[PDB]
């Protein structure tokens, strides 16, 4: 399967100390019809955090995607009406 | 037998027990959580937690 258009979290497990860059990475399989891992980038940027009761996530929006990405950056809500 | 502290510049979570004593039920007083403070009035608290 794909991606799905869905939601997701993280969770820490580990500090570790490095204190050096790193410059690659290289997974680990054992083989020998769509399945695929897929590798992007993470980028020095800003995203918005909505938040429940319960204390979880629940919806994100970026700020430097598109104008309302920044709309919702700086308007510091996830309805956002109309305006400039 | 040589006990050597490295503090680089990496974290400082390698750590001693300072005074974790009996907990101070409702008497009005600041804490030191590891290295946060505040006046608080420390009980049994009703919130659910992660
Ligand atoms: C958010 O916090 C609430 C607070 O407890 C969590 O509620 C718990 O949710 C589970 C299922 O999500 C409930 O289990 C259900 O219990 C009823 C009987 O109470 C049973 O008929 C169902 O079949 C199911 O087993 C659980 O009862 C409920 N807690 C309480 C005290 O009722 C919830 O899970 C938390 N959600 C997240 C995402 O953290």
């Amino acid at each position: 399967r794909d991606l799905p258009q869905g939601f997701s979290a993280l969770e820490p497990l580990v500090d570790l100390p490095i204190g050096i860059n790193i410059t690659r990475f290289q997974t680990l399989l054992a083989l020998h019809g769509a399945a695929a891992y897929y590798v992007g980038y993470l980028q020095p940027r800003t995203f918005l955090l909505k938040y429940n009761e319960n204390g979880t996530i629940t919806d994100a929006v970026d700020c430097a995607l598109d104008p309302l990405s920044e709309t919702k950056c700086t308007l510091k809500s996830f309805t956002v009406e109309k305006g400039i | 037998v040589v006990l050597s502290f490295e503090l680089l510049h990496a974290p400082a979570t390698v750590c001693g027990p300072k005074k974790s004593t009996n907990l101070v039920k409702n008497k009005c007083v600041n804490f030191n959580f590891n290295g946060l403070t505040g006046t608080g009035v420390l009980t049994e608290s009703n919130k659910k937690f992660l």
